[PDB]
């Protein structure tokens, strides 16, 4: 549909069943429902984990490339699979995410050491 | 799209022509535009209250506006800086101005639109902007006797390096590239940050319209 | 809070009222009518305003929501003498014309403004009920015009069309002598000389029907200079 | 004031009255064209300025003054209306009107940048006008002015005020008496400059060591950095280069401040108890301007005492400057250069007569070809009417 702005956004359209998620990394305007017109699909993102204990992810680096450096803006569990990936730099919300949860990990260790004497 | 029997609207037009007159003949004012209530925050024309860590600065500081309106010609070469610089940026941050025009409006004549030359954290840029967010209640003078002081900045060359390692996968890629091609030297890929320069949050960005070129 | 420096200045009336009636009235009640109306001009500021020009008046209404009820018009007519005097206001709102007969000494008038001082070429325009609206549409918001003693009160030469007949009454009949209406786009050649068939030359020259208040108005104007001096 | 006596006034100010004017019509096609919300110049307000009559025009004036430049002509006013404006005022009241519109010094904003700050001094000496003439020098140096000789001018007013000084300083009086030497008082050449600079820190060091740092540059044109009493002894210690000082009132002021600042530290339900206002109102809204480590002037007061003491010495031992009295000094000084500016700003304003006056013709040529086109082009339609 026409619209009166936008810009293309790579991001996840979450296309799936109920308790079974699942995204498709795909390419679409910034004004477009989550699960609506695209312009070319990339991948795929599987959140559970298989009998393998493997979570796959799917990625067409080279058409991937080619939109962002034609303008595609990128999300933030986009860039978050790119950096896990090995494609982009690790984004720091990740890494002060893991400071955090080492941190928790400390404090309970802590409480568990002072409710144990 | 286009049809034999598609009938010619009037009223859709007309309207679009009513509107325009309104909007010049009906135009908001900028005084009364940027009037403040100091005491709940609220802006009376736009209905919209000021961010809670608004609050201290308004109440503390003034504007622009505010300040130059007891200069003699409106600050003609006066150098004019901001609390937010002043407390984040060590280097000086200031405006030269060189044109000003006070809305007329105001009866306490503390609104208007000013130009200048910006010199943010001692870069000296040569063309004439906008000056940008003028009704902000951070702004402060700089006297005569400490005009030259001010100014004082030092040329400290950058340290922050011009190549970056690639991410593993790309730099992998990149390897199987050149060597399926065949070329046999094993030097260590990198990625260039000359034109990834990129100006800070705090830098104010121009109000005229870009010339398609 | 700049002050603003403007205008450099660097370059160098008998109300109809008081007229008596042509009657053998004594001139005790005129003298003691124009007593009271001087009293109650001392209160209440009536302007100078002829037939044609557009005032607001202030009412007292008990039953308003606010005991000031305002209204604005142009004055079709002036009539009566003495304390008795009144004036047509008509302005249509909202495409209904309104007409209300206000009394210049009724003490329930709070205020009389002028808000527009002009003379029109009829001294009883009574053919605004058939008059198109747009000349008897006038915004009640709007600001009075001030203008200099010079002016002289300028008199608005103006062409008001006209409705289809039939009218109110019999405008092009010679009685009325009316030069307001655009008679050559409303009415026929035929009709115009048949209307003129009810002229009568006479009463122009009769001499004798004419009335004299020479020495009437110096009178008057010496009992009024009077009472403002005391 | 012995300005004055050479630069004549009555003689050149009868020579600029060219415009020879009166009432009615260009009040009322002003009063039109602010009816119809159209800008003007300020050749008219020049031109009535140039003939005022008696006070009643001054008034007039007034309310002139209070009703245009709310125009979008506001910034091009001229200089000289401002100095045929000054010069009417003169001519009746002298003392109350041109008072009233300079202290708001916004609301009016004659902003008379000019040899008319001297010369409305000069003026005001002659009747000697104690509290009339201390708010002038408030507003001259908000204003920033000092380019012409005028600062020992008012640096003579200023001391002859200090001495008649005897009270408890206010808020706002410690503000003002310290900012009103810094600005102004800027010579080099003699004593009377540095010793008002040291004089103005030491009363402006009082306002951040006991109210706060936020209120000195609130509305001061001063500075935000929180070395005052640094900048005060900096001039002492100049010393080892200048030689001449003043050593009497900077010394007695500092002491004043180093009293205070020694009795508040033992004593603190004493001259602390000053503060009874509110605490969670300021508690809400406190402000904190300075870092953890930034060296606050509080705990800096056994470091600003050992470097007066051992300063003082000094200033004593070697400079011997010590003068009898600050006032009798300056008065010597202040005058004996007034014959040397005196003869280097009166050509600067023979100059400056005469490019107004230059000006003023062009601004009316340029009114009267605009009128004469517009005739011209009126004229030519009427002859010819073609539209649409
Ligand atoms: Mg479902
Ligand atoms: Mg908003
Ligand atoms: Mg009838």
């Amino acid at each position: 549909r026409a619209y009166r702005g936008g810009h293309l956004t790579i991001r996840l359209a979450l296309g799936g069943c109920t308790n079974r998620p699942f995204y498709r990394i795909v390419a679409a305007h910034s004004k477009c429902p989550r699960d609506g017109r695209f312009v070319e699909q990339l991948g795929s993102y599987d959140p559970l984990p298989n009998s393998h204990g493997e979570k796959l992810v799917a990625l067409n680096f080279d058409r991937i490339r080619h939109w962002i450096g034609c303008g595609a803006h990128l999300s933030k569990p986009v860039e978050k699979l790119l950096g896990l990936s090995g494609f982009y730099p690790l984004h720091p919300m990740m890494i002060t995410n893991a400071e955090r949860l080492r941190r928790k990990r400390a404090r309970e260790v802590l409480l568990a050491s002072q409710k144990t004497d | 799209m286009a049809r034999k029997k598609v009938r010619p609207r009037l009223i859709a037009e007309l309207a679009r022509r009513v509107r325009a007159l309104r909007e010049q003949r009906e135009r908001p004012r900028d005084s009364q535009r940027y009037a403040l209530d100091y005491e709940t925050m609220m802006r009376p024309h736009s209905g919209n209250r000021l961010p809670m860590r608004a609050w201290a600065d308004v109440r503390h500081e003034s504007r622009l506006l505010q300040l130059l309106n007891r200069l003699p010609l409106f600050g003609l070469g006066r150098l004019v800086t901001r609390k937010s610089w002043l407390w984040q940026h060590d280097e000086p941050c200031y405006w030269r101005l060189t044109r000003v025009r006070p809305d007329y409006a105001a009866e306490n004549l503390d609104h208007g639109k000013a130009w200048g030359i910006l010199t943010f954290k001692g870069k000296t840029e040569s063309e004439a902007r906008e000056i940008e967010q003028v009704m902000y209640h951070d702004w402060r003078l700089v006297p005569k006797h400490e005009e030259e002081a001010f100014t004082a900045f030092t040329l400290v060359p950058e340290d922050t390096p011009l190549s970056v390692p690639y991410p593993p996968l790309l730099r992998a890629m990149i390897l199987a590239q050149r060597q399926k091609y065949g070329d046999t030297s094993t030097e260590e890929p990198m990625l260039n940050l000359e034109r990834a320069r990129i100006d800070p949050w705090d830098y104010p960005a121009k109000l005229e319209a870009k010339t398609k070129t | 809070a700049f002050q603003p420096p403007p205008k450099p200045v660097i370059v160098d009336f008998l109300s109809p009222e008081f007229i008596p009636p042509r009657g053998r009235t004594n001139p005790l009640k005129f003298q003691i009518e124009r007593k009271d109306m001087l009293e109650r001009r001392k209160i209440l500021h009536i302007p100078e305003f002829y037939v044609g020009s557009i005032l607001r008046v202030t009412t007292a209404d008990p039953y308003a929501s606010a005991k000031t009820s305002q209204f604005l018009g142009i004055c079709i007519q002036r009539s009566g003498s003495g304390l008795g005097a009144t004036f047509i206001l008509r302005n249509t709102i909202e495409g209904q014309g309104v007409e209300i007969c206000f009394e210049l000494y009724n003490p329930r008038i709070q205020e009389i403004q002028v808000v527009k001082l002009e003379k029109r070429l009829d001294n009883s325009l009574l053919y605004l009920r058939d008059a198109l609206p747009e000349y008897s549409t006038f915004d009640v918001n709007m600001k009075p015009i001030t203008q200099e003693f010079n002016q002289e009160v300028p008199v608005n030469q103006l062409k008001v069309k006209m409705k289809p007949k039939p009218w109110s009454k019999r405008w092009e009949r010679p009685k009325f002598n009316i030069k307001g209406i655009r008679f050559d786009l409303c009415l026929t050649e035929e009709q115009m000389r048949e209307a003129q068939k009810w002229s009568q030359p006479w009463l122009e020259f009769d001499m004798m029907r004419e009335y004299d208040t020479s020495k009437i108005e110096a009178a008057i104007w010496d009992e009024i200079e009077a009472s403002k001096n005391s | 004031c012995l300005l004055s006596a050479a630069y004549v006034d009555s003689h050149k100010w009868e020579a600029r009255d060219k415009e020879d004017c009166h009432l009615a019509d260009l009040a009322s096609l002003m009063d039109k064209t602010y009816e119809r919300k159209l800008p003007v110049s300020s050749l008219t307000i020049s031109r009535f300025v140039d003939n005022i009559a008696s006070r009643e025009d001054i008034d007039h004036a007034e309310y002139y003054l209070y009703k245009f430049r709310h125009s979008p002509n506001c910034w091009y006013l001229r200089d000289w209306t401002i100095h045929t404006w000054i010069r009417q005022c003169l001519k009746y009241g002298a003392q109350d009107k041109a008072l009233y519109t300079l202290k708001n010094k916004v609301q009016y904003g004659i902003f008379p940048d000019n040899y008319t700050f001297n010369l409305l001094m000069d003026y005001f000496i002659k009747k000697e006008n104690y509290k009339d003439a201390l708010s002038v020098v408030f507003e001259i140096m908000m204003q920033e002015a000092f380019e012409v000789p005028s600062t020992q001018l008012l640096s003579l007013y200023v001391l002859y005020h200090c001495l008649a000084e005897k009270t408890d300083l206010s808020w706002e009086e410690e503000r003002n008496f310290g900012a009103s030497l810094l600005l102004p008082g800027l010579k080099q050449k003699n004593s009377v400059g540095l010793s008002s600079q040291l004089y103005g820190y030491a009363l402006l060091g009082k306002v951040e060591l006991q109210q706060g740092l936020r209120a000195v540059y609130c509305n001061m044109p001063l500075l935000w950095q929180p070395g005052y009493l640094h900048r005060a002894l900096q001039v002492m210690e100049k010393v080892a280069s200048s030689p001449e000082d003043g050593q009497l009132c900077g010394e007695a002021l500092d002491v004043l401040d180093r009293v205070l600042k020694a009795v508040t530290a033992p004593a603190q339900g004493t001259s602390e108890e000053q503060p009874q206002e509110g605490e969670e109102s300021q508690r809400s809204e406190e402000l904190v301007e300075q870092l953890d480590v930034e060296e606050t002037e509080q705990s800096k007061l056994p470091q600003y005492l050992e470097r007066f003491e051992a300063l003082r010495s000094k200033l004593q031992a070697l400079g011997k400057v010590e003068s009898e009295s600050l006032l009798t000094l300056s008065t010597q000084l202040a005058k004996a250069q007034l014959p040397t500016c005196e003869a280097e700003d009166i050509a600067v304003y023979e100059q400056r007569l005469q490019q107004w006056h230059g000006e003023r013709v062009r601004l009316i040529q340029r009114e009267q070809e605009q009128r004469e086109r517009a005739r011209q082009d009126y004229e030519a339609r009427r002859a010819a009417k073609a539209s649409a």
